């Protein structure tokens, strides 16, 4: 790979 | 053609905190978030850069979440309404005035089947460039 896109996040539990 | 210098070897996009209740229904999604790729010092004679995208996909065709949140996939698009799932390509023109090329992109999380569960979102999309 010449470039990489890293995707981040979090799913919080609000029901 | 001769290659350019990859300026953005790694790029991150942070979708931030999403909420399970908002991702309960099939078809729910996050907002779009920007990410971009850039090449510089493009040699004279190189006028186009093609980015080829690859990464692990799931049964929806979108990029699979490798984090712990379940029932989440990731969608990558360009700036023109084209989805760039694994195997897709995008070509842009080199800007002669700056000898650079860039790819403005956007990402969202979506839950095709509904019922996203708590946990991390983590995915990696790999890009290889070809020059013409
Ligand atoms: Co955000
Ligand atoms: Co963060
Ligand atoms: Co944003
Ligand atoms: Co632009």
């Amino acid at each position: 790979a010449d470039s990489r896109i890293r995707i981040r996040g979090y799913v919080r539990n609000n029901g | 053609a001769k290659p350019c210098t990859v300026s953005t070897t790694n790029a991150t996009v942070d979708l931030g905190d999403l909420y399970s209740f908002s991702l309960m229904s099939a078809g729910a999604a996050s907002a779009w978030h920007d990410v971009a790729l850039e090449l510089t010092n493009c040699p004279v004679g190189t006028s186009r850069v093609t980015a080829s995208f690859s990464g692990a996909a799931d049964s929806t065709g979108y990029y699979k979440n490798q984090g712990t949140a379940q029932n989440i996939q990731l969608e990558l698009q360009d700036d023109s309404g084209n989805t760039l799932n694994t195997g897709a390509t995008k070509t842009v023109q080199v800007d002669d005035s700056s000898q650079s090329a860039h790819f403005p992109l956007q990402v969202r999380a979506l839950t095709v089947n509904g019922g996203a569960t708590q946990g991390t979102i983590e995915a990696v999309i790999e890009i290889t460039y070809t020059y013409s």
